[PDB]
């Protein structure tokens, strides 16, 4: 009823959800993307489908579980689920992924037929996900020549270049004790849990302390990645925002709220209480943009993504943007920010209360791998409900009022001006 | 006669413009810095279109 954490070498933590009829078990290693280099750069995501691979599937749903894997920039997760009673079941199976397994999964024939299926998912990511790819370009430019910078698939150049002692390399520095964290979500008892893992012994590298590296940093700048063969124009725009645990946090977030999301396909997208929205539908300068507030350990990146079919302006597609954003720093109104905490409340509670188990056990171990715990919503709203106009328009004062950008942009973007122009809409012309 | 004025006016006048030019020389490469170190990399596409 509050979440409970509990620590006797292997720190486990818990979220019981009595409304829930599953349950998820699994490990969360406070370890991503950014902790690979340039050339074993893919690594965790190839971990990620030798973990879902078919073998390992099959074992898994004999004994009617589900297997879920995610590869983030922070963290990585390794998930089971099953029925609320089969909840030891999964534990034997992680056991034995963890524990037990080795070369029964880095076999020869299972390492290479997964290898070849991940270098084709990234090759047509970076063929055809074109909104995510300039995301992804984004980071890679915004944080160059710094952890932050690569891509959590892996490039194509570095996974053709793995080999299973990579992997291994990778699972000894990293799959440690001292950077993990086992969850439970859905339908379960911290008691049930801690007995479980409790009931077992050894401890398979025990004290090793993962490894360290330089901080992220972020550098105005920009990558273009033309094509006049493609249908739209598709850019993604930012600033140096809030890293996790930034007392700046939820402002940032608020502040990206009230610019928020828009979809020009949607009836009710268009209706929205967003000044933006009365410059760009008049000669309909974009599909669709959305606003955002990443956050990381170490930094984070607070703008924008849109798609366009209006490649002739483009300009005053970005123009009107940064135009609003100024605002943020001497016009901002009240009942924009109050609009933003009641968007911003509904976004929180849709991301915390979903009724999904694994998505529940990726943010708690996540969360509780960075600070200890995980913040509830009924603190996380009370911040967002002492947000003033002052505090809106001091944090957009010092992060984007005359600072430096990072842009990011494929397809027709021979309309996008040069970085100068862009950044000098970054303020306006005062007396 | 506005010889002794005209060569003092003359002073303050090319002193003001001597700074002036080398100012903007100074603003201009700033405003050009991103252009000028702007980096191409070309990867033939692959042949299908
Ligand atoms: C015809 C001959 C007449 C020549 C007269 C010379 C004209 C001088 C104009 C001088 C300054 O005009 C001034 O310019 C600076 C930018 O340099 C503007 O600054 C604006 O952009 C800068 C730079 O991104 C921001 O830091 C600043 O917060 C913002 O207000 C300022 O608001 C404006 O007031």
């Amino acid at each position: 009823a509050e979440v409970t954490q509990l620590s006797n070498g292997i720190v486990v933590a818990t979220e019981h959800n009595p409304s829930a009829h599953t349950a998820s078990v699994g490990v969360v290693f406070g370890s991503g993307a950014a902790n690979e280099n340039p050339y074993n750069n893919g690594v965790s995501n190839l971990w990620k489908n030798i973990f879902l691979s078919k073998e390992n599937s099959a074992v898994a749903a004999k004994e009617g579980l589900a297997l879920s894997s995610n590869i983030s920039r922070d963290f990585q997760s390794y998930i089971v689920s099953s029925l609320p009673g089969s909840t030891d079941k999964s534990l034997d199976f992680l056991n034995q992924s963890f524990i037990q397994q080795k070369a029964n999964l880095l076999s020869s024939s299972n390492f290479e037929a997964t290898k070849k299926s991940v270098l084709k998912q990234v090759q047509d990511f970076e063929d055809n996900d074109h909104p995510n790819r300039v995301l992804e370009h984004l980071h890679s430019t915004a944080f160059q020549n710094t952890p932050l910078s690569l891509p959590t698939r892996g490039t194509l150049e570095s996974l053709e270049n793995l080999v299973v002692a990579d992997l291994e390399s990778f699972a000894n520095n990293h799959f440690l004790n001292s950077n993990a964290v086992v969850v439970g979500t859905g339908n379960i008892k911290h008691e049930d849990l801690v007995n479980s893992i409790e009931s077992k012994n050894l401890s398979l590298q025990t004290g090793t302390k993962p490894v360290l590296k330089k901080k992220a940093a972020f550098l105005g700048s920009e990558v273009r990645l033309r094509d006049d063969t493609l249908p739209k124009a598709w850019i993604s725009l930012a600033v140096e925002g809030e890293p996790v645990n930034s007392p700046n946090y939820f402002v940032a977030k608020l502040a990206a709220q009230i610019f928020g999301s828009y979809n020009a396909f949607e009836p009710a997208s268009r209706l929205q209480g967003i000044k933006l929205l009365d410059n760009i539908q008049e000669y309909q300068l974009c599909d669709n943009f959305n606003h955002f507030s990443l956050s990381y350990k170490d930094s984070g990146l607070w703008g924008f993504s849109t798609a366009t079919r209006n490649v002739t302006m483009i300009d005053d597609l970005i123009h009107f943007t940064l135009k609003q954003w100024n605002r943020l720093t001497i016009s901002v109104t009240d009942t924009e920010v109050e609009r933003a905490k009641s968007l911003l409340k509904l976004q929180l509670g849709q991301l915390y209360e979903s009724g999904n188990p694994v998505n529940d056990a990726n943010l708690l171990g996540a969360e509780v791998l960075i600070k200890g715990s995980k913040l509830s919503l009924g603190e996380a709203f009370k911040k967002i409900d002492a947000i003033t106009v002052k505090d809106v328009k001091a944090w957009a004062g010092k992060r984007l009022w005359d600072q430096d950008i990072a842009i990011a942009g494929t397809g027709q973007i021979e309309g996008l001006l040069d970085y100068m122009r862009i950044r000098s809409d970054m303020s306006m012309m005062r007396w | 006669p506005e010889h002794d004025e005209r060569k003092r006016l003359g002073l303050k006048t090319v002193i003001i413009l001597s700074s002036l030019y080398l100012l903007s020389i100074w603003v201009k490469k700033f405003k050009w810095a991103g252009i000028k170190t702007r980096k191409f990399v070309f990867n033939p596409p692959k042949p299908r279109k």
